[PDB]
């Protein structure tokens, strides 16, 4: 159903399916539907070609004996029809290999190391691009500093396309370190670099290494909101949610409501309320009561944050509480509230069954109405598809 | 000063209004009505 | 090719946001034009410092209005000041009405495209904006092969976009046919910002300022007078207040012409205004001797 | 040439633009910036409406030497004319951060141009104080005697600023701030007055080191500045006066309106306390009624 009424022509429709597509046979083969459908993968490109290849490697999380081997025209080098099957081939590799990644990160680094010195072409940024996404999830958690330095030279070597790949791709790495060296680097080079993804990424890329540091992330956290920069105050933000991670906090919690209110610039306000849900999962029936004020709130930013936190928060099974907060945010007009609403309610409500609750089996036909519904816009389209998927987990 | 006194009064008088005229409304307002 | 064709997030300074404001309100009705000086970097952030102004020629915004000679003219003499730049675009107004490209904007723009592959038209609609935030949109050509084989998805890869429907069907088809419309940001920086916050020299002064004295004498007679007369109609007010529905009185025996609304705003303005007078008077007379 | 000069209002865009221009010709570590201001004149209210940047070379080893291409400043000017008739060649900024007398050389060849005195925009770039950080000269050229034998000097006048409509909609629309250089409301105005103290303080003090450097480090007797100060100390007030106790009545009959006002206003709120609470007392009956009927539906 959801592939007849959503056409592969568009990127973002083509996105939605695939997706959703991987997560119902997630941890698992199965390329049956791949392959009956395969006219309708090829209809895509540019990025959403990228995520198709990605797609495969949900799929087949887990699974390390067919691993290298389905991968294997797709990697770059062998034939292949453009860029971005080259570059989404190395990371859809590391989801499967994900968690005992050593293997692959051996084969990854050679890319890495060869394109270091200079690089030609769009070829070679797109190639670049998939590398260091592939590198992050290979070497996770390993922690490893002679990766963080070759990292750091694809970000000087200034494809821009790659810049935003590396900037995440180092944090994933090296995951809790708070390396006090990796941190002045990383904050100097923000205000140097233009190119706003590249930005966009160290923002994150800040949060990301600072984990489980707690109180001694306290430092990182006052810095980043201070800029003037929208984009480190919104790394700002999980700077607070991922330090603070796991365990109720005081303190968190008010830093987090006043710059949801004392913030004009949209994002960050957003940001901010997301980042409440990570940190509150310790008790996680006190989430409902925290963001059911901010739900109040009209700017539109602070609610579709409200969704994702009880999204994070309440995983594992669902709260009733929780979803008197989602029930008004589905009907909203803003078309992203209801997007993340949506989303969020299969991750709260995921391998639940529709018989034990009639929410659950209500919920489920809700999403499949705004699917054939073309009175409907296409962002609510994609957040409908994406959270089937989830449900039913495949 | 015979106006100090006056004047303290009164405000007093405002701040004791303020407190008291939205207790009441919470309570029907949450109880079932048209 | 791989091309990503990412349409342009156009960030215009602060500077270059006033200029074209001020440039535009003037020549109103008229449609006013002049050159987006800039650079571009990544492959969406196209960067305008500053614009420059064409003088306003009887055509209505043509590829005529464009000169060659004032166009050499002026940019050699930016050349002394290092001002001069890359051409990034065009700016124009639609004053006369919402921002949307015409048949005549289009053969403009089109010379446009040849000059620079990146070059955007930015529509400033400086008086009929809806909201109070200028209403502006940017705007760039997109070629007809491509349209019609809808590798329009990949021109608006990587950009949320932003949403223009207020002449909904029309509105849409129109912005597409064009190029499709972009977020607009402002990079300001503190240095400027100071500047336009300040904006009264005389604050030192005038706080000390205290208003001749006969005229507050006699504004106080007049607000104490005028409120015995208000308060005869407050009378009148509360011999009501029975009528079944708070509503119902406003419509029925014509509510309005509202008694308590006078005597509130009334006593506020002058209680405000005889705090200010105590205080200036008292710590003058201190500070001084 | 004119004595139209009575007031200077500056758009908010002149004041920005000249700030940019400073750094867009690279002229740091105490260089000059000299530009061409335009705008309207001839008339009691100078409205500069733009500015635009002149190449400026700025040589500290003699103040004599300085360079400024004439030619360049026309040629640009005239184009700009064709645009809007409203600009004219009405002056020159300078960027501080003080009044030269080297100033003086530059006013010369600018007033070849003019019809009318050319104004001599202080816009200081260091960006001091709490008002604005531009004050206004007009080179007055005035008969004098005090062993000179007639004096041209720079004279102050006031500085304000005028807005048009379309640039004031965009100033607020930077702005996050609602603004507190209004002299808005109530609060506003008990801000700017103390605003309005520490200002005066500071101005008082130098006024103080003068004196001090006059009888330490031999700067000569001007006597003039001392005249003036001397009437300073000639009108002060003075306490014991029955001019006291008259603004000690006045002050009685303002607290009599205060306190009146005030009582108005309890009534007021007295009024409205009440009114909800029958609202509330309605609200209740139907409250007791609803669930009843509920309890059927059920």
């Amino acid at each position: 159903k959801s592939k007849s009424s959503l056409d592969g022509k568009f990127s973002l429709f083509h996105t939605a399916v695939s997706v959703a597509n991987g997560f119902m046979h997630a941890g698992t083969t199965d390329n049956s539907f791949i392959k009956a459908n395969l006219p309708w993968l090829g209809k895509a490109q540019n990025w959403a070609k990228f995520t198709a290849t990605a797609s495969l490697g949900v799929i087949h999380k887990g699974n390390l004996l067919e691993g290298k081997k389905v991968m294997a025209p797709y990697l770059p080098g062998s034939r292949a029809s453009s860029r971005f099957i080259k570059g989404g081939s190395l990371y859809g590799l590391g989801l499967i290999y994900a968690g005992f990644g050593r293997d692959t990160t051996d084969y990854l680094k050679n890319i890495i190391v060869e394109n270091s010195g200079t690089s030609g072409d769009e070829d070679v940024d797109v190639l670049l691009h998939g590398a260091s996404l592939g590198i992050g999830l290979a070497a996770m958690g390993s922690a490893n500093i002679e990766v963080y330095e070759a990292l750091k030279e694809v970000l000087y070597n200034d494809s821009a396309t790659s810049g935003e790949a590396a900037a995440l791709g180092m944090g994933l790495c090296m995951l809790g370190t708070g390396k006090p060296e990796a941190i002045h680097d990383m904050f100097t080079y923000s205000q140097e670099t233009q190119h706003g993804n590249i930005t966009r990424g160290l923002a994150v890329g800040l949060a990301l290494i600072n984990y489980g540091r707690q109180e001694l992330a306290d430092d990182l956290i006052t810095k980043m909101l201070a800029s003037d920069e929208s984009l480190l105050r919104y790394g700002g933000a999980f700077t607070i949610a991922l330090a603070y991670a796991g365990t109720g906090n005081n303190s968190a919690v008010k830093r987090l409501l006043h710059v949801a209110v004392s913030d004009s610039n949209d994002d960050v306000r957003r940001a901010a309320v997301i980042a409440l849900g990570f940190v509150l999962l310790r008790d996680y029936t006190t989430v409902p009561r925290i963001v059911q004020l901010l739900s109040k709130s009209h700017n539109a930013h602070v609610r579709c944050g409200t969704a994702f936190a009880l999204g994070i928060a309440c995983a594992g099974k669902g709260l009733q509480s929780a979803i008197d907060v989602l029930d008004p945010l589905t009907k909203d007009p803003v078309d992203f509230v209801r997007q993340a609403a949506m989303i969020a309610l299969s991750m709260i409500l995921i391998q639940q069954t529709e018989k034990l609750n009639p929410q659950v089996a209500d919920i489920n036909k809700n999403f499949l109405s705004v699917i054939t519904n073309k009175h409907q816009e296409g962002l609510a389209k994609f957040g409908a598809c994406v959270a089937q998927g989830i449900m039913n987990a495949g | 000063q015979v106006f100090d006194e006056r004047i303290k009064f009164a405000n007093q008088l405002h701040d004791e209004y303020l407190v008291s005229m939205r207790y009441p409304e919470d309570k029907k307002t949450q109880q079932n009505e048209k | 090719t791989g091309r990503d064709d990412t349409k342009e997030t156009v960030y215009i300074s602060s500077i270059a946001l006033l200029k074209m404001l001020k440039h535009g309100r003037a020549g109103v009705p008229m449609e006013v034009m002049g050159l987006m000086l800039g650079e571009f970097v990544d492959d969406y952030t196209v960067n305008v410092v500053d614009v420059f102004a064409m003088p306003q020629s009887g055509t209505g915004v043509s590829v005529e209005a464009v000169d060659d000679v004032f166009q050499a003219k002026m940019m050699d003499m930016l050349k002394q000041t290092g001002r001069d730049q890359m051409v990034v675009g065009w700016y124009h107004s639609h004053p006369g009405f919402g921002c949307w490209l015409s048949s005549v904007d289009v053969n403009t723009q089109k010379s446009f495209e040849q000059l620079n592959s990146r070059a955007v038209a930015v529509v400033v609609d400086p008086i009929q904006s809806v909201k109070g935030k200028v209403v502006i949109d940017a705007f760039r050509l997109i070629d007809t092969g491509a349209l019609i084989n809808n590798l329009e998805p990949r021109q608006t890869t990587s950009n949320t976009g932003l949403l223009n429907k207020a002449n909904i069907q029309a509105l849409i088809h129109g912005l597409n046919r064009h190029y499709y419309s972009l977020n607009i940001d402002y990079h300001k920086t503190a240095k400027e910002t100071k500047m336009l916050m300040n904006l009264h020299k005389e604050q030192w002064q005038s706080g000390l300022k205290m208003y001749d004295y006969e005229e507050k004498e006699e504004s106080n007679l007049a607000a104490t007078k005028s409120m015995v007369k208000i308060a005869e109609q407050y009378s009148k007010r509360i011999e009501e207040e029975k009528e079944l529905t708070e509503e119902e009185l406003k419509t029925r025996y014509v509510g309005r012409q509202d008694p308590k609304k006078h005597l509130s705003e009334t006593a506020d303005e002058t209680l405000e205004n005889n705090i200010v007078s105590v205080l200036t008077a008292g710590v003058n007379s201190v500070a001084i001797k | 040439m004119s004595l139209q000069h009575e007031k200077v209002t500056i758009a908010p865009l002149v004041l920005l633009s000249a700030l940019d221009h400073y750094e867009r010709t690279q002229t740091k570590e105490n260089k000059r910036c000299v530009g061409v201001i335009l705008g309207d004149a001839n008339s009691s209210t100078i409205r500069v409406t733009n500015s635009f940047a002149l190449p400026f070379e700025e040589d500290e080893k003699n103040s004599d030497v300085w360079f400024l291409d004439h030619n360049y400043i026309e040629n640009m000017n005239e184009m700009c004319k064709k645009i809007n008739a409203k600009e004219k060649l009405i002056g020159w900024y300078h960027s501080g951060p003080k009044l030269r007398a080297s100033d003086l050389k530059i006013n010369e060849l600018f007033k070849k141009y003019t019809q009318n005195n050319p104004l001599l925009l202080i816009v200081d770039v260091k960006q001091q104080g709490v008002g604005l950080p531009t004050d206004a000269y007009v080179a007055i050229e005035q008969v004098k005697d005090d062993g000179t034998s007639t004096e041209k000097t720079f004279l102050h006048l006031p500085c304000t600023i005028e807005a048009e409509e379309a640039e004031e909609i965009g100033v607020e629309h930077l702005l996050r701030d609602v603004r507190d250089q209004a002299a808005g409301g109530l609060s506003i105005r008990l801000t700017n007055q103390l605003k309005s103290l520490k200002g005066l303080q500071s101005k008082l003090k130098d006024v103080v080191e003068y004196l001090d450097k006059v009888i330490n480090k031999e700067l000569p007797i001007n006597h003039t500045i001392l005249g003036k100060l001397q009437d300073v100390f000639n009108l002060l007030p003075n306490l014991g006066t029955p001019d006291d106790d008259e603004i000690d009545v006045e002050n009685h009959d303002r607290i009599n309106i205060s306190n009146n006002l005030q009582k108005a206003l309890t009534v007021k709120t007295n009024d409205e306390l009440m009114v909800i609470y029958i609202s509330n007392l309605v609200r209740s009956i139907i409250a007791f009624d609803d669930l009843i009927e509920n309890k059927i539906q059920n």
